[PDB]
């Protein structure tokens, strides 16, 4: 994004400095470390423009007459026609007939040199400390989203957009250490940095500070200027790119469509002008990030000029002496220096605090039910819903009144047109959704009334879409339940037809499933789902009977191995299969939610209508 | 690394001129930003220190003119900066797009269509801003450098060699920590980007963790990645620490060194006061200008992976290309003729497609059935010449495929992909694709035919309904019924039916599938399928098994003779 509303800034702060808190010695360290080398390193050009008097002093003030006190020899500069000369004299510390004292001048420099050591050391001392904090703030701010993201309940994650948790968990979190950093560091060195050397200058002279504070007005307004009007042409970049991006992603995505029905010259037409667009306007956003950039060093030089001529201009008459113009000028660089950075500082600043933002408003959610402490014993898994009415949305309900009884070695199926909501009877079961009135009992309990832990560990679920992990297939077999030895897993894998593909792979067992992949063909991770499944021993299943890709030797395996993995259990089908649903007891038809049929596909046959039509 | 160069040499080749101007402009700038303490140090030399002060009013004068010259050339330098950046990166990806727009789908599918986008889209972002910053950053550091030492030779050429001792130690130091510091840096963004990938799986798959109650071994992995991630960082942040330190270390024992020996060169006679006043600006100006260099340079090695990715994509050079002499018919029948193709693969040792020979006749579908894994899609995508063969012969009713003019072919051909795919705007547009000049009744019979009718009248917008990114807002039925209307509408002479049957209703698929045959009858059908059920209708269904047409035939003669009929009805039904 180009920019980004903060929608509040105040408080947004000053959470995230109260996140930075717990680490406050190691702020105040950072803090007083930079004081000391701020300090330190604005009394360095003080006593180099003491050595340098100390020079000029000698220099100038060997060739008068010895013998004079510098009285005479001012006098004697005023009689023959100098009197800006003698004023240069009368500035001065001349004594005639001297010139180099190199003892003092050593002396000077030596103590420099000594400061410039402490100086050094305590800058490296301050940013190994800053390192430190920001990393142990950001270690416990990441650990702080990841024990989040494991308490919002699935309304959470279903409600939201495609992947835009993974934005707010991944790059908000990059952006809240930038800045954090940023700030930190630059911001506090800068404003010390700006306030030691005002004092500094205020003690040299009360008039060429005039000079160099006056010149920071403008600075700050041409900065808002360019600012303000470089955000229109930033939209503008991020909109075309946008653009440009969609135009080559679906033009990339369906290449065999594009080039096959003639439309591959309107194609490369359309993306030369979106390429132009996108051209016409990177070049105006990176010229005005430019033009920020030296229009400060601009007004610095003004600055500069001034200081310098007024300077000459006054220790040419003997209100200054020239150690301390030196100094100015010095301190005139380092004061111009951070009013160059000010707008990228508030550039990132600004950016981070909207992160911060984004994350302390994910952050705020509300968990999901506190569940209770007892553990559910499913003995037979005789399922019996009462009275269950299911909304998805408070107001319009999904489910009505419904009274399934589902028994031990039951086959409940569902059956319907794809995309009426089928697993809402799978998100009521695991608890993944709360029912607004009625009663699940499993086998007695309610499935209200037990822990969550236990209840989901003895359902056991084969969804759609086959999740697999970072891993080899032995990690994702032993996922489910990883305290068996290699026997018990072996005994899975072989129970669903796992053995046969990992046979067929160079290194089975410890091929990484994701990483180089390559040859899994999506038919084979549903049966490592599979053997999962049948690894952790469930006792009430729930699970879908859709496909993905038919072959015949993997649809014949899944077909046997989800047939053998429903042993005895009591299971909730999806039915998509004329085998299973002929074999069932209580099979549902959902007209987009709202199951409102019922029977044993024998009085649901007498009385077919939407029912042999759908299996049909 | 060898290729970074070898585009970056290419494709800035028409902005020389541009970066000449810029090299020109800088020179200029920086020149005028060293001239301004000298000009300072002549203030001090022929004004404070003999009684003049019209000199320092001059010399102020000329001051306002240097800095005033300093920031046109510093703008126009930005000016043609941004205007060479950003033609080298309007030409690199259009030079990748043109390339990528002449694949043919095996060479397309080594990338894939999401590694093309970023390589088009995102690794021309990351050259480009290289080549910004090396034409807005980095050209400051030999400039002020040289410059610097000629300036000092020029002012006083008795202390430029503390010039000469105090720019090779700080180059030096730095080369040396950012050495160091470089492969940590690497190290980190590889663990940036772990967990990312552990972050993105627990996202993905948060109805698995529930289930199976695998919360707290998933919060001990996140936690192993984050204290690893960490460690890390702070390693790598241990240089970071050093880097400044040393450049401002520098700078400062160098101007009391420069105090030292310049007294004791004033002394005797030899010098001025304004050179100290002129020497200090010169240490700081030239060794915070190879401080900034140093700090930048740490960006080169992603611009050198990302160049290596684009080369890659820049070099597989295209086998299938339009003929020589296009011989042209003038209108093409359809009587496919396959005679003895292979099709090997790239690189691999097991010839898909081996001694493939049959014809389909002038209007008549044909059913190749067969194993999933014995290469009938390839058979299909290298009739419509996607994909080409590699011995044998294709013929399209008496002319070799490889001999027509491949946009006539492609304008004889209806396909209907695997995978249904809709272009974002409304039905009625990806409708247009295929006639490109669909009267509404002709969108709405080819919507009827097609078993889509229903969905898109029963609908408030009606023939306008947005369509998202690829289809996505629909959903399977729909869009590959869309998809055969789509086809349907061209009323071409070759129906390439890839599967374009299997993600569909068995009711609806006999539904369409009868309509077609209603309004199909006079043009020929390919259809390749694995499930029998759409075969039975066909009239010279075919079979292939490990690349070889091991049963051809009617259906009936078929099931009597060949093991086809129990494998796969048997399976089946």
């Amino acid at each position: 994004a180009p920019l980004e509303r903060t929608r509040d800034f105040k408080g947004s702060a000053i959470r995230l400095a109260r996140r930075l808190l717990p680490q406050r010695a190691l702020t105040l360290a950072v803090i007083l470390l930079g004081v000391g080398g701020i300090a330190i390193g604005v009394i360095g050009p003080r006593i180099l423009g003491h050595a340098t008097d100390l020079l000029f002093n000698g220099v100038i003030g060997r060739e008068l007459p010895a013998g004079l006190t510098k009285e005479q020899a001012v006098e004697a500069a005023r009689a023959r026609g100098d009197g800006t000369f003698a004023d240069l004299l009368s500035g001065m510390d001349i004594v005639p007939g001297q010139g180099v004292d190199f003892g003092a001048v050593g002396r000077t420099l030596a103590l420099a040199l000594g400061l410039y050591l402490v100086a050094a050391l305590l800058v490296w001392v301050q940013a190994r400390l800053l390192n430190v904090t920001v990393q142990r703030t950001m270690v416990a701010l990441r650990a702080e989203v990841q024990e989040k993201i494991h308490r919002l309940p699935l309304s959470y994650f279903d409600s939201r957009q495609r992947g835009e948790v993974l934005s707010r968990v991944t790059n908000d979190v990059d952006n809240i250490q930038n800045s954090v950093s940023m700030t930190i560091s630059q911001l506090l060195t800068s404003v010390l940095t700006v306030f030691a050397v005002l004092v500094m200058m205020l003690t040299i002279s009360p008039l060429l500070t005039l000079f160099t504070v006056v010149t920071v007005p403008a600075s700050l307004w041409v900065t808002r200027w360019i600012t303000r009007r470089s955000q229109p042409l930033f939209v503008a970049q991020w909109r075309n790119t946008g653009r440009l991006a969609a135009h080559l992603e679906e033009t990339y995505s369906g290449f065999t469509i594009v080039k096959t029905f003639g439309h591959r010259e309107a194609a490369a037409g359309k993306f030369a002008e979106l390429n132009s667009e996108t051209q016409q306007s990177s070049f105006g956003a990176q010229f005005f990030s430019g033009l920020v950039s030296p229009a400060t060093m601009f007004i610095g030089n003004l600055s500069y000029v001034a200081v310098a001529v007024v300077g000459g201009l006054q220790v040419a008459t003997g209100q200054i002496t020239l150690g301390s113009i030196q100094a100015f000028i010095q301190y005139v660089r380092q004061f111009n220096q951070p009013l160059t950075q000010v707008a990228g500082m508030y550039n990132t600043l600004q950016s981070g605090i909207a992160s911060a933002e984004r994350v302390f408003d994910l952050l705020d959610t509300e968990e999901e039910s506190a569940d209770s402490p007892r553990r559910a014993d499913v003995r037979t898994g005789r399922v019996e819903f009462e009275h269950v009415s299911f909304s998805y949305v408070p107001g319009t309900p999904v489910i009505e009144d419904l009274s399934l009884v589902a028994e031990p070695g039951s086959t409940v199926a569902i059956v319907g047109p794809t995309g009426a909501g089928k697993t809402t009877l799978v998100n009521l079961l695991m608890r993944f959704y709360d029912v607004d009135s009625g009663r699940i009992t499993i086998d007695g309990v309610d499935i209200a009334s037990v822990s969550r832990e236990s209840l989901r560990a003895s359902i056991g679920m084969v969804l759609q879409d086959t999740w697999l992990f970072a891993g080899t297939i032995y990690d994702n077999i032993a996922y489910g339940r990883p305290d068996a030895d290699e026997d018990e897993v072996i005994e899975a894998a072989t129970a669903a037809y796992v053995d046969r593909f990992v046979h067929t792979l160079p290194n089975g067992y410890d091929t990484r499933v994701d990483d180089d992949g390559g040859a899994i063909s999506a038919g084979e991770k549903q049966l490592i789902t599979i053997a999962r499944a049948v690894l952790a021993r469930p006792k009430l299943l729930v699970l879908d009977e859709a496909t993905s890709s038919v072959d015949t030797r993997t649809e014949l395996l899944i077909a046997h191995a989800m047939a053998e993995l429903r042993r005895d259990r009591t299971s909730f089908i999806i039915a998509h299969r004329l085998s299973t649903i002929r074999d069932a007891d209580l099979i549902l038809v959902m007209d987009s939610g709202r199951i409102i049929e019922r029977g044993t596909h024998e009085e649901l046959l007498a009385r077919h209508g939407r029912y042999w039509e759908m299996t049909r | 690394s060898n290729m970074l160069w070898a585009l970056l040499r290419q494709y800035v080749r028409p902005y020389r001129w541009l970066l000449a101007v810029v090299a020109v402009l800088q020179v200029i700038s920086n020149m005028a930003s060293l001239y301004l303490p000298t000009v300072n140090a002549a203030i001090i030399d022929d004004g404070v220190a003999k009684g003049d002060t019209a000199r320092i009013v001059e010399l102020g004068a000329v001051m306002l003119g240097v800095t005033a010259l300093q920031v046109v050339c510093a703008v126009g330098a930005v000016f043609f900066g941004a205007r060479a950046a950003t033609g080298f990166g309007h030409d690199l990806r259009a030079a990748v797009f043109t390339h990528v727009t002449t694949f043919s789908a095996e060479e397309a599918g080594r990338f894939g269509a999401a590694s093309l986008l970023t390589r088009t889209t995102n690794d021309v972002g990351h050259i480009q801003q290289l080549v910004q910053l090396t034409v807005t950053m980095l050209i400051t550091a030999p400039i002020m450098s040289i410059g610097g030492i000629f300036m000092a030779l020029h002012q006083d050429a008795g202390l430029s060699w503390l010039l000469l001792v105090s720019v090779p130690v700080l180059g030096l130091a730095n080369y040396w920590i950012i050495r160091h510091l470089m492969p940590v840096f690497t190290r980190m963004q590889s663990l940036i980007d772990g967990i990312n990938r552990v972050l993105r799986d627990q996202l993905s798959g948060i109805r698995v963790i529930r289930a199976f109650a695998r919360e707290p071994l998933e919060r001990v992995r996140f936690a192993e990645a984050n204290q690893t991630l960490s460690d890390s960082a702070l390693e790598a942040g241990r240089w970071q620490a050093l880097m400044l330190p040393v450049t401002t270390l520098v700078i400062n024992v160098s101007s009391v060194a420069l105090i030292w020996f310049g007294g004791l060169r004033i002394d005797a006679g030899q010098m001025q006061v304004g050179s100290l006043i002129a020497f200090l600006a010169y240490f700081m100006q030239i060794l915070m200008a190879v401080l900034m260099a140093t700090f930048m340079l740490v960006i080169f090695p992603r611009a050198a992976v990302c160049a290596d990715r684009i080369g890659e994509v820049l070099s597989t050079q295209t086998a299938i290309t339009n003929p020589a002499d296009p011989v042209r018919p003038a209108a093409i029948a359809g009587d496919i003729g396959v005679h003895d193709a292979t099709f090997c693969y790239p690189g691999a040792d097991r010839p898909v497609l081996q001694d493939v020979s049959f014809t389909v006749p002038r209007g008549t579908t044909t059913a190749v059935v067969g194993s999933t894994g014995s290469g009938k899609s390839t058979l299909i995508s290298l009739i419509c010449r996607l994909y080409d063969v590699t011995s044998g012969s294709l013929r399209i009713d008496g002319v070799d495929v490889r001999d027509l003019d491949i946009e006539q072919l492609w304008s004889a051909i209806g396909l209907v992909p695997q995978r249904g795919y809709l272009f974002s705007g409304t039905v009625a547009e990806n409708l247009r694709y295929g006639r490109a000049d669909a009267t509404d009744d002709e969108m709405w019979e080819a919507l009827r035919v097609a078993a889509a009718a229903d969905f898109v009248r029963a609908h408030p917008q009606g023939l306008d309904m947005p369509v998202a990114q690829g289809g996505i807002n629909f959903s399977g039925g729909q869009r590959q019924r869309l998809a055969i209307a789509r086809a349907v509408i061209r009323r071409p002479a070759i129906y390439l039916f890839d599967d374009a049957f299997s993600a569909l209703d068995v009711h609806t698929d006999a539904r369409v599938r009868d309509a077609l045959r209603e309004v199909a009858a006079d043009a020929t059908v390919v259809i390749v399928s694995q499930r029998i059920s759409t075969v039975i209708e066909a009239d010279q269904v075919v079979v292939i098994d490990d690349g070889r047409v091991v049963g051809i035939g009617t259906h009936d003669t078929l099931l009597a003779d060949c093991p086809i009929y129990a494998e796969f009805a048997e399976s089946q039904a």
